[PDB]
Parts: structure tokens; C-alpha cells; sequence
């Protein structure tokens, strides 16, 4: 019993942490294989920041402006080349404790943990969510651009984003491993604003069989409604609409617990009406939206990794 | 603004 | 920018955990050295465990009937003792993985990272805390008895927890690393009694300045109170009595902050008996008490290891 | 009761 915001084991991820300097500018890099990947922006100093120009400035870098250390170690980089925001610098040595790896891009809803890192040296390790404006809520300081996001499946380490930017709301933006923003950001340092961060409903709902698996079944009532009906609810307090795409996902969950999908819906419908009246689920007294249906069923069933 | 964060 | 319910990185800690089985009960072991450490009711079939006499059930165990598997390397005991509450295993291979590590013995209030393990293979990280009754508030399932908990300071692993089991109401209970247990229990399947659990309120004091820090004000007021007049009000909540020692500890989050502990107090003191009014402190609807003054200082300046 | 938690 019990239920915590869980993160996976990051052993396998910082093994692969490396610091990258160019000039008086310093951030995280990823080492897998022979090749460092970064942010781009590393080779901006203060005053390229607000227009950078980043074809311009690279062409003006060789090898030898880059800096890169694991631990005490430095890496000579044999070649460089910019890939969208992400530079890819080829370096001498291959990481002997490459795991093995894939570039996946996540979709709004998705979960994922992260390795904080400033100087190449991890700080952290937490869990969070894809928001549906595509930023995340995440911990981040000036120095931890390069950190990873990344999953573990079975023996393989699924890498997903890579830290960028903070903006003006605290709350974060990054990329994909091959370079790509999520969501219309770009890495300079404009007024640029995030959309409306709705509620994901269907980890909502997969949260609350998380509570009836626990024990937390005060909420359940003898109600049930149709989709149509919740869906007229629900986009009134700026939850997702749920399609029956999320019907199918939460089938296991509902199966194990015997209460059906839409009666859970009629549940849910009612707290949002009436508030949770100071009462709380699963120590919470907020409707918990960063755990996806497959997140609920390995920490309640004990799925290990390799 | 948004504000890379690299360090210095 | 942002806070979140950080752990520390597990890697130092995966490269110790093992499997161990005696006859058809498994749990996890703590491989240092050339010792295995888990709990000693690994000994104990299901018929076993309401009223085990462990030094009844240690005269029909040699070395030979505990397997050891670290991953796909196993290790041949050699020898075995029971020390208080745990098993030492005696292997005849030192773990090349070792890290360097203190066994410690932490206090209600201090905070720590678990990596949740079954069949020896890592399950997922999370942070708690020890409650003020000696209890924790974790995720565990049958299967992960041997789990540890840990601090890193600067090199070097901190071991602190080893699980063992959990109490009726949904809490879990362990032992240090020496056998000995957190709080007045005792390993076997009987109804025990834990005390009442008190909110830990210098950690509730050092969240609410880490919300400040984050740009979270809306809840500071014009008031000010006194150490007794905040305890008078503080006792009927369920929170422990805050002492000067408590004061002094917040000292340089007080003064990075420009708020007197005594006016925080007075913004608490507020908070408990008129709510937060529809409003959030750093994403949370309720006060959150699992941070230290250090764990703080540390999230919100980037420390990180080696 | 408490259980104790082993695995079988």
C-alpha cells in the first residue's frame, strides 16, 4: 500500500552526464556513444541572447572552443555540427557505460523523470508531465540546461527531452533529442508565452483508481453518467474532453477494481461540482493529474527494470 | 522574458 | 525556477541491492563488501510469521540454503549470523560496486530518498520522511522487504532505512542498518500500535519559505505573534512545538528571505485556521511538511555530488 | 495485523 509520485532508477542516465564550456558558458551535455549532445545556446555569451544568430555564430567556433569533462576527465571533440537546437560534437572516447537507448517524442499527457544536473554532476531525479500547452512544471536553475527527461523500458532507456529554457511563469520548455522544441518555443530570450495548461483527465481518473486500489473509496457514488454529459462538465473546469480512446485505456484499471470507467466518470463529475469538501485522496487535497494509467499499474503491481 | 539557463 | 518533491540519484545504491531466497520467501539484500544485509524474517515461511522464534528457526539453516543472485552473478554464502533484526550474509566475492558509505541512524523529522527494489531489480525512487512516530509514508508491496534508504553527502552514501514491513493503517515501518527498528515495533505479523503522527512544523516553516523564494507572497501578512501564542495555536493542529533550536535552524532562509521566522509563524498561524481560500502554495492545497531547511536550501541553490 | 513484506 501506498502511493508516491515515483521516479525511475537513474543509474543508467548518470553514467552518461557530461559538463560542456564554450567561452565563459557552461551547461550539461549527454554522452552516448562517441558524440555529446547540448543545447545550442551554449555558444551564445550574454549579449547573443536576445537575437542570436545562431548559424552565423557557430561558423566563427572550431573544435577547440568546446570544453567537455566527464569528472576529471576531458574529452577532446574531433567535430561539431548543429542538428535544429541540439549540437551533436563528435568527441575521442565512447562512453563505455552507454546504455542501451532510443530518441522517442512524448505527446502532451505523457510522464517522464528527470535528472537535474548543473556542471555535469547530477543534483536530482523527479517525475513529471508533458502539459498540454507542451511545457513542463519542472526544478530548474540557471546551469541545469542539458538535463534529460527519459523513461525505462524493460532494459532499454527511452530519452525524451532535454532542458532548454525557464519562462516568465516558472514553468519550463525544452526539446526532443534530435532538436526540436515541444510546443511553439524558441531559444532566445524573447517575451514568449505558454497557452492554457487544461487538466489531464484521463490521469485524473486513472489517479483516482490509484485511490480505490489504496483504500480511499469515500468519493465513489451510486451514479453514472454518459460521456456526452461529462464531457459538457469537464470542458466548463478546463479538464480534457475524454474521448473513447481513454475509455479503451482505462479498461484494466476499471476491470480490476470493478467499478466501470463511467461510473468513476459520474465521480469525478461530482467533485468538480462540489469540490472535495476539505476531505483529501491519497494525501492530496487537489484532483492529481501527472500519473498516466500505465504509471498507476506498475507502481501498484511492482514492475522492476533491468 | 524566457531565460536560458545555462550558467555562467 | 519551480520546487518539487526531489530524490537523490540512485545510481551509487542499484549496484548493491541483490536477491535473497530462503526456501520459497524472497526479499531484497544490500550487498557491501563481502556482506549481505536483509531482514532477518527472510528465514520465516507464511505459517511462520504471526509468532517466529528466529533463534528456533536459525537450527535448521546452513549457508547453503540461502541463494544470492546478483543479477546473473551469484554469490555463495559462507556465512550467516543474525545481528538484532537482520540477516548478515557472509559472501565469498566483495562487491567491486561498493560505494563509499556510513551507516546512520536518522531522527523523526529528516528526510531521505528510497529505492523500491523487488527480486533485487529497481523499481522506481522516491523521497520521504521519517515521521515524528517513527514511522514512514511510502509505496511498498509484498516483495519489497530489503529496500533501502539513503542519503549522499558529498561522496559519500548514507544508508539510513531498510524495510521490513507495514503497519495495518497504510505506514511502513524498518529498521537501521545495524537491525535495530525505527519506533516500537517488532517483526512479526501481530496488531501494533504506532503513536499519533504530528505535522513536522519547522519543515512546514522552511516550505513556506521556499514558496517565497519561488515568488509564492500572496500569503504573507501584516501580523506578527510570539513563540508561545504561535504554540497555543499550533498544539490544537496536531503540530509539534516549535522550539528556538527550530528558529535557529531557519536562520539563513530567514535572512535570504527578509522574513522573520516569528512573522512566517504568524503567516502559518493564519493559514491553519482560516484555510488558503481557494489559492496554492507552490502547486499544493495543503501544507507540506516533508521538506527540511536543508532539504530547501539545497533544491533552491543546485548542490550537487559527486 | 502488521505483514511483513516478503515476497513468495
Amino acid at each position: 500500500s501506498g502511493f508516491r509520485k515515483m521516479a525511475f532508477p537513474s543509474g543508467k542516465v548518470e553514467g552518461c552526464m557530461v559538463q560542456v564550456t564554450c567561452g565563459t558558458t557552461t551547461l550539461n551535455g549527454l554522452w552516448l556513444d562517441d558524440v555529446v549532445y547540448c543545447p545550442r545556446h551554449v555558444i551564445c555569451t550574454s549579449e547573443d541572447m536576445l537575437n542570436p544568430n545562431y548559424e552565423d555564430l557557430l561558423i566563427r567556433k572550431s573544435n577547440h572552443n568546446f570544453l567537455v569533462q566527464a569528472g576529471n576527465v576531458q574529452l577532446r571533440v574531433i567535430g561539431h555540427s548543429m542538428q535544429n537546437c541540439v549540437l551533436k560534437l563528435k568527441v575521442d572516447t565512447a562512453n563505455p557505460k552507454t546504455p542501451k537507448y532510443k530518441f522517442v517524442r512524448i505527446q502532451p499527457g505523457q510522464t517522464f523523470s528527470v535528472l537535474a544536473c548543473y556542471n555535469g554532476s547530477p543534483s536530482g531525479v523527479y517525475q513529471c508531465a508533458m502539459r498540454p500547452n507542451f511545457t513542463i512544471k519542472g526544478s530548474f536553475l540557471n546551469g541545469s540546461a542539458g538535463s534529460v527527461g527519459f523513461n525505462i523500458d524493460y532494459d532499454c532507456v527511452s530519452f525524451c527531452y532535454m532542458h532548454h529554457m525557464e519562462l516568465p511563469t516558472g514553468v519550463h520548455a525544452g526539446t526532443d533529442l534530435e532538436g526540436n522544441f515541444y510546443g511553439p518555443f524558441v531559444d532566445r530570450q524573447t517575451a514568449q508565452a505558454a497557452g492554457t495548461d487544461t487538466t489531464i483527465t484521463v490521469n485524473v481518473l486513472a489517479w483516482l483508481y490509484a485511490a480505490v486500489i489504496n483504500g480511499d473509496r469515500w468519493f465513489l457514488n451510486r451514479f453514472t453518467t454518459t460521456l456526452n454529459d461529462f464531457n459538457l462538465v469537464a470542458m466548463k473546469y478546463n479538464y480534457e474532453p475524454l474521448t473513447q480512446d481513454h475509455v479503451d485505456i482505462l479498461g484494466p484499471l476499471s476491470a480490476q477494481t470493478g467499478i466501470a470507467v463511467l461510473d468513476m466518470c459520474a465521480s469525478l463529475k461530482e467533485l468538480l461540482q462540489n469540490g472535495m469538501n476539505g476531505r483529501t485522496i491519497l494525501g492530496s487535497a487537489l484532483l492529481e493529474d501527472e500519473f498516466t494509467p500505465f504509471d498507476v499499474v506498475r507502481q501498484c503491481s511492482g514492475v522492476t527494470f533491468q | 522574458s524566457a531565460v536560458l539557463q545555462s550558467g555562467f
